[PDB]
C-alpha cells in the first residue's frame, strides 16, 4: 500500500502540477477519448469537441479532486467519501475505466513533467492512481456484509470434503478456457487426472477453507499466503480473476440448489476479497 | 470464428438442449443481481432492488429472451461472428451507449448458468469450448464502437 | 494491423527520433519498477534491489536494447504484425513461458516513457496511435499461446 515514500513522491510531484491541474485534467480526458473510444459510452451528453467547456469544467472537478485525495493521502476513504457514492449508486461506470483515465494521467503529467518524472515517481503515481480507483469503486458492492458471510459460510459448508475435488477441476477448468494461465506451472503435468493438479487443488481449496474460517481477519490468515505470491511465485493479478471465475463455475456444477442468484453475488464477492488480499503485497 | 471439430460439436450440441427463454432471463437477471452498476440501462424496468425483484421482473424475462434470441442466432453463423453482429453493433455504440465491457460480463455469467443448469454434463472441455465463443460474441459486438 | 495512413505515418516519424537502445533499456528498468513482479523472469540479471539499481543493471539495458530492437522492426511490417512475431510469440510461450499480460504492461510503460521523452510532441492523436501498435504488437506476440 502507500507507503510514506511513496506519499512524498506524490505530493512533491502535484506540487510541481500546481495552478495547471485543471488544464492537465482535462487533457487527461482527451488523451482517453481518443486512445480509448469506449469510454465516451459514459459521456453521451457531453461536447466532447476538443476545448469544450464541458470537458474544461470536468477536467477541473477530476484534478480537484485529485488534489483533496493528495491532501488528505492517509484518509483517502473518507475525504472520497461522496464521490465514491456517487459512482456506486448514480454514474456506475464499470471499474475497467479507471484503469484507463489512470493510464492517461499517467501519461498526460509524462509529457509535462520530465524533471520529476523519475521511474519511482513514475512507480509512486501508478500506486496512487490505482489506491484512488480502488475507493472510487469501493461501495459499488460493499465490503462482505453479515448476509454475505452467512451466504459463503453456508455455501462451503455444503462443499465439505470434496473442497480438494473442487479445487483440481477448477483448476482443470482454467488451464482449459485460459491457456495463459498454464505459463505458471511449466514443471507441472497437466494433463487430465494428473496427480500435480489434484495435490495442488487441495492446497488451493484448503487454503479457501481458512479463509472462510478467518473471514473477518483474511489478511492475517493469508498473511504467507500473501508473502508467497508477491516475493517469489509473483503470479500476475490478472489471472487470480480466472481462477476466481472457475472456482464459480466449478461451484455451481455442484452445487444445483445452492448456487442461488444471492448466494453466487455473495461468492463472487469473497472471490474478489480473497484475491486483493493475495495481491496486496505485490507493490 | 475458428473452433475445433471437436469445440465446435460440443457447442451445438449443448445449445440444442437450452431452452433459451429460460436461460435467457436467468442470465440478464444474474448480471444485474451480480454486477448491480448494469442496471444503469435499464431504470425503466421498474423494481430491481432485491434479487428476487430482479429475477420475477418480467420485463427483465422478456429482454433476457431477446438477447439470447439473438445470441442464438448468432451460433448459427460462428464462422462470420463480425458481419453477423454488425448492425447490433452499430446500435449498441450510437443509439444505447452501452460500454462493451457490459458483453463480458454477461459471458461470464452465462457461463455460470449454463454450468448450474447442466450439472456434470458441463464439463472442462465443454467450458472453454463456450469461453472462445462467449469471447468472440463480445468481440463481434464491440467491433463498430467508435 | 489496419491503421490510418495518417497514424502510420505519425507513429513513423516518430519512431525515427528514438534512440532504441535508450529506450528500450529505459523502458525495460521502468518496467521492472513500476510492476515489480515482471522481475521474476530475470533472477540471473544480478541486482535489482533499488530502483537505481535496476536502471543501471547492463543486463537489463542489454535486454531492453534487444526487445525494442525487434519492436522496431516490427514498425516496418504493421500490416502483418501476427507473420512477423509468429516464431517469437511460439518462443515466449513454449519455451520462456512468459505470461502475454506482460506485453500489455510493457506497452503502458513505453508509452509512458515516449511522453516523458518527446514532451508536448506527444500529443493525444499521436499516443492514440502508437496505443494502437503496442496493443497490435501485444496481441501478435500473444498469438501462439495455447
Ligand atoms: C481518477 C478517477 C476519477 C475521479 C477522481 C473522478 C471524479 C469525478 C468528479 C469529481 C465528478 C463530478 C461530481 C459532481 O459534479 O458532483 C465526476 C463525474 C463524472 N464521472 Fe468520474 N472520476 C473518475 C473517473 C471516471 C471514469 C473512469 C469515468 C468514465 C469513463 C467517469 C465518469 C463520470 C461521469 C459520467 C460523471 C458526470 C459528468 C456530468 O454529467 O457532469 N469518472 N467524476
Ligand atoms: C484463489 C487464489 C489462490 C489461492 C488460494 C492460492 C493458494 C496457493 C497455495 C495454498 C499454494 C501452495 C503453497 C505451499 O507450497 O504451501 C500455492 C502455490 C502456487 N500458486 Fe497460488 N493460489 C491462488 C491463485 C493462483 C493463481 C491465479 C496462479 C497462477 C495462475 C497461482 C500459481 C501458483 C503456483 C505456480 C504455485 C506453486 C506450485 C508448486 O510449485 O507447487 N496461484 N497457491
Ligand atoms: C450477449 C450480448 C448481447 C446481445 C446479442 C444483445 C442483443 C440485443 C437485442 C437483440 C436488442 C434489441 C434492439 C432493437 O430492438 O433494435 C438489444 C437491446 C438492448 N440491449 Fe443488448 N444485447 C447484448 C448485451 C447487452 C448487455 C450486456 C446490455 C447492458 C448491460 C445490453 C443492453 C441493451 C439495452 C439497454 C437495450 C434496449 C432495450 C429497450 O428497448 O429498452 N445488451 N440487445
Ligand atoms: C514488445 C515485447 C517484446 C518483444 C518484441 C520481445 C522480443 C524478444 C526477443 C527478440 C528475444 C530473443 C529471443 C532469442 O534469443 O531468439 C526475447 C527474449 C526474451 N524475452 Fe521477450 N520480448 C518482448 C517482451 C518481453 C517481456 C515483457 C518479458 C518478460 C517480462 C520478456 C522476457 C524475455 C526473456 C526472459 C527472454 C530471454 C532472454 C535471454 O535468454 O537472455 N519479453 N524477447
Amino acid at each position: 500500500m502507500l507507503s510514506p515514500a511513496d506519499k512524498t513522491n506524490v505530493k512533491a510531484a502535484w506540487g510541481k502540477v500546481g495552478a495547471h491541474a485543471g488544464e492537465y485534467g482535462a487533457e487527461a480526458l482527451e488523451r482517453m477519448f481518443l486512445s480509448f473510444p469506449t469510454t465516451k459510452t459514459y459521456f453521451p451528453h457531453f461536447d466532447l469537441s476538443h476545448g469544450s467547456a464541458q470537458v474544461k469544467g470536468h477536467g477541473k472537478k477530476v484534478a480537484d479532486a485529485l488534489t483533496n485525495a493528495v491532501a488528505h493521502v492517509d484518509d483517502m476513504p473518507n475525504a472520497l467519501s461522496a464521490l465514491s457514492d456517487l459512482h456506486a449508486h448514480k454514474l456506475r461506470v464499470d471499474p475497467v475505466n479507471f484503469k484507463l483515465l489512470s493510464h492517461c494521467l499517467l501519461v498526460t503529467l509524462a509529457a509535462h513533467l520530465p524533471a520529476e518524472f523519475t521511474p519511482a515517481v513514475h512507480a509512486s503515481l501508478d500506486k496512487f492512481l490505482a489506491s484512488v480507483s480502488t475507493v472510487l469503486t469501493s461501495k459499488y458492492r460493499g465490503v462482505l456484509s453479515p448476509a454475505d458471510k452467512t451466504n459463503v459460510k453456508a455455501a462451503w459448508g455444503k462443499v465439505g470434503a470434496h473442497a480438494g475435488e473442487y479445487g483440481a477441476e477448477a483448476l482443470e477448468r482454467m488451464f482449459l478456457s485460459f491457456p495463459t494461465t498454464k505459463t505458471y506451472f511449466p514443471h507441472f503435468d497437466l494433463s487430465h487426472g494428473s496427480a500435480q493438479v489434484k495435490g495442488h487443488g487441495k492446497k488451493v481449496a484448503d487454503a479457501l477453507t481458512n479463509a472462510v474460517a478467518h473471514v473477518d481477519d483474511m489478511p492475517n490468515a493469508l498473511s504467507a499466503l500473501s508473502d508467497l505470491h508477491a516475493h517469489k511465485l509473483r503470479v500476475d493479478p490478472v489471472n487470480f480473476k480466472l481462477l476466481s471465475h472457475c472456482l464459480l463455475v466449478t461451484l455451481a456444477a455442484h452445487l444445483p440448489a445452492e448456487f442461488t442468484p444471492a448466494v453466487h453475488a455473495s461468492l463472487d464477492k469473497f472471490l474478489a476479497s480473497v484475491s486483493t488480499v493475495l495481491t496486496s503485497k505485490y507493490r | 470464428m475458428h473452433l475445433t471439430p471437436e469445440e465446435k460439436s460440443a457447442v451445438t450440441a449443448l445449445w440444442g438442449k437450452v431452452n433459451v427463454d429460460e436461460v435467457g432471463g436467468e442470465a440478464l437477471g444474474r448480471l444485474l443481481v451480480v454486477y448491480p452498476w448494469t442496471q444503469r440501462f435499464f431504470e425503466s424496468f421498474g423494481d430491481l432492488s432485491t434479487p428476487d425483484a430482479v429475477m420475477g421482473n418480467p420485463k427483465v424475462k422478456a429482454h433476457g429472451k431477446k438477447v439470447l434470441g439473438a445470441f442464438s442466432d448468432g451460433l448459427a453463423h460462428l464462422d462470420n461472428l463480425k458481419g453477423t453482429f454488425a448492425t447490433l453493433s452499430e446500435l449498441h455504440c450510437d443509439k444505447l451507449h452501452v460500454d462493451p465491457e457490459n458483453f463480458r460480463l454477461l459471458g461470464k455469467v452465462l457461463v455460470c448458468v449454463l454450468a448450474h443448469h447442466f450439472g456434470k454434463e458441463f464439463t472442462p472441455p465443454v467450458q472453454a469450448a463456450y469461453q472462445k465463443v462467449v469471447a468472440g460474441v463480445a468481440n463481434a459486438l464491440a467491433h463498430k464502437y467508435h
